[PDB]
């Protein structure tokens, strides 16, 4: 059917991040995510993923987990980002011909940006382009890591994931 | 309660928060200051490897020098961080190398042209190295930014292309070749996981034509195991000579000793003659072939290359006689000297010393029977040397025996070759190269003849 992952980051300090997140498969719970980020658990409550495949996939979400605080550091440090700053990021893949997929980013509740496959780029939902937003997508668009692995792990392994459980 | 070396220094403050940090007055938690240093760190060190690509005349031996004094300034600050600390420290400083580039990937790769390639050269070499040896990425950092160090330093070493000019060229050309094979990440080892004396006396003659210094008489995990009996080797030479043996005296004698022994090692040497030499070469061939199973010279010469400067280091022990004359990490090039030039170099040191003892005895022509006889002894033998000397150097003229050969006609075609203007001749060699302590008998072609009977003096 779909997977529908979310994950709210609480930033009190840019140094400081508290997250907390989940995935639902369809309609239905299947994965939890909760800790700071020298100490952040992820759990699949549903084992079905095989424990090795698993690992890994834990693995590219720590990855996913310190590359996002990285970012976030990266956008406070060039551009001034006020804390406690909590970003949320829904992101997910849906399928009877290819698969629909979206990411989007709120911050503080309010939409902050969005990926849109088709040209592997990301744009601003916001009305009210800043100096935050338009370099925040600078390095969604300038790097391979941002525009193309991004786009395998939504248009591939997020559907591989759904089309198997 | 620790400060953390025209630049900035802070005072940081650690706890078990107001663990605050200090450098007008900026004043951060300690964990943006940990951040801020480490990002700087990653930054500084692809620039530097960047810039010092070409290198990896004299313009990069001083930025070359300046990269080893960075890399020591900074592992000297980062011992301070840890002073913090004390415990042998959670993963919030202790990243891993995948989690400190995972970490710090957008914040460097912001930095470069092509950063996403930086940021993962330089995480493939560092898994490299912690792969060779879930260790701290700054330490393994620190340990690549010493071995470029050293490597760099090396290719430096501080109308006439010199011996020692074209002795870098070999140089250059030997890392080269190491680095294609990329071996020497495998093959440099970790000490720590290992376990005659009269000057007039002529020197020996030997054809089963080479004369044989007094010096080189009185010598003294299989890589790991190797380099620990080398240093131990290399160390005791430098202290046989240091206290059994002038400056110029010991530091040259100390300096051809290592040579001597990077030919032992490499097994190019000439004194093959000598039983003992024999066993140790025999055992030499043995241990790189367990080491091979990663006359094996051409390993050889690889491993050598890959731990010359741990060698040398072993030779510079226990003294306060500066050896550190014109080469940068103190290491010389005189291993890429082919040893028949710095034994002839060496034959004349020795026989203008002999000529002076000898000199030294006409003063208070009778006498004049033992000097111009005990000279003539030591002629004789520099017409044996002369003579082989031109016979390899005609045949480099022509390609302008074979290191030598190939030695002579790269100096030569970068001496004129097209008239050679002063290595064409033997005594010429030596004029250039050797330093001559006789007396009025200053010079070797055929008045002030270095082997006349009497000095024109006299
Ligand atoms: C088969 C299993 C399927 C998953 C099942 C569900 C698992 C539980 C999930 C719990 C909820 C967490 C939700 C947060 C997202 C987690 C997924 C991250 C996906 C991702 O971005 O890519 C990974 C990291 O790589 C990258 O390098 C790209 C990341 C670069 C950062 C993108 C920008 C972040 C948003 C902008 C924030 C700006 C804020 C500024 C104030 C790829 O991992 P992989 O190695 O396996 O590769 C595979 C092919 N590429
Ligand atoms: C990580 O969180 C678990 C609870 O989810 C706790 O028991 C553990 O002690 C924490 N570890 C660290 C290093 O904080």
């Amino acid at each position: 059917q779909r997977l529908h992952m979310l994950q709210i980051s609480y930033f009190r300090d840019p140094y400081h991040v508290w997250y907390q997140g989940n995935a639902s498969l369809g309609g239905h719970l299947t994965h939890v995510l909760e800790g700071p980020d020298t100490n952040t658990t992820i759990i699949q409550l549903q084992p079905l993923q095989e424990p090795e495949s698993w690992a890994r996939t834990q693995s590219g979400l720590q990855s996913y987990l310190l590359q996002f605080h990285g970012l976030v550091r990266l956008v406070h440090q060039e551009r001034t980002l006020a804390f406690p700053l909590t970003i949320r990021c829904f992101l997910g893949c849906e399928l009877g011909s290819r698969a629909h997929v979206f990411f989007e980013v709120a911050v503080n509740g309010s939409s902050f940006v969005s990926f849109r496959p088709e040209r592997a780029l990301w744009q601003a939902d916001t009305q009210v382009t800043s100096g935050v937003v338009t370099f925040t997508l600078q390095q969604l668009n300038a790097y391979n890591r941002t525009r193309y692995e991004l786009r395998e792990f939504l248009e591939d392994t997020c559907v591989q994931y759904v089309q198997k459980h | 309660n620790t400060e953390i070396n025209n630049y900035e220094q802070w005072k940081c403050y650690y706890d078990n928060n107001n663990n605050k940090c200090k450098m007008k007055n900026k004043v951060t938690s300690f964990d943006e200051f940990f951040d801020f240093w480490v990002r700087k760190l990653l930054i500084d060190t692809i620039k530097w490897e960047t810039e010092l690509t070409y290198c990896i005349c004299n313009k990069c031996n001083k930025n070359c020098v300046c990269f080893d004094k960075w890399v020591k300034q900074k592992e000297d600050e980062w011992t301070n961080i840890m002073k913090l600390f004390t415990n042998k420290i959670p993963k919030k400083y202790y990243l891993n190398i995948n989690d400190l580039f995972d970490s710090f990937f957008f914040q460097v790769i912001y930095k470069f042209n092509e950063g996403e390639a930086k940021w993962n050269e330089l995480k493939e070499n560092l898994k490299k190295q912690i792969a060779s040896s879930s260790e701290a990425a700054i330490k393994v950092l620190f340990n690549h930014i010493k071995e470029i160090a050293t490597i760099c330093k090396d290719n430096n070493t501080n109308k006439v292309i010199s011996v020692k000019q074209i002795a870098q060229y070999y140089k250059r050309i030997a890392h080269k070749q190491l680095n294609e094979r990329g071996s020497r990440s495998a093959l440099k080892g970790d000490a720590s996981k290992g376990t005659r004396t009269k000057i007039g006396t002529p020197w020996t003659k030997i054809v089963e034509e080479v004369f044989l210094p007094p010096r080189r008489q009185h010598m003294c995990l299989a890589i790991h195991s190797l380099l620990g009996d080398v240093l131990l080797a290399a160390k005791e030479q430098a202290n046989f000579i240091k206290n059994k043996y002038d400056k110029g005296t010991i530091c040259r004698a100390i300096r051809y000793s290592y040579a001597d022994l990077g030919d032992i090692i490499k097994g190019t040497d000439l004194w093959e003659a000598n039983p003992g030499e024999k066993n140790t070469q025999r055992r030499l061939k043995t241990v790189f072939g367990i080491i091979k199973k990663m006359p094996y010279k051409l390993l050889r010469e690889d491993w050598w290359e890959a731990n010359r400067d741990q060698v040398w280091q072993a030779m510079k022990c226990a003294m306060k006689n500066g050896i550190t004359c014109g080469s940068s990490d103190h290491t010389p090039l005189d291993d890429y000297i082919p040893q028949k030039l710095r034994w002839l170099t060496e034959w004349a040191e020795w026989y203008c010393k002999a000529q002076s003892k000898e000199y030294e005895k006409l003063k208070e022509k009778a006498a004049c029977k033992k000097y111009g006889k005990n000279i003539k002894t030591w002629e004789d033998q520099w017409k044996v040397i002369s003579s082989k000397y031109k016979e390899l150097y005609k045949q480099a003229e022509i390609y302008a025996d074979k290191p030598v050969v190939d030695f002579l006609y790269n100096l030569y075609l970068q001496n004129g070759g097209t008239p050679s203007t002063v290595y064409s001749t033997p005594e010429g060699y030596i004029h250039q190269e050797a330093a001559m302590d006789c007396k009025q008998q200053h010079v070797f072609c055929d008045k002030q003849y270095a082997f006349r009977h009497q000095p024109h003096d006299y």
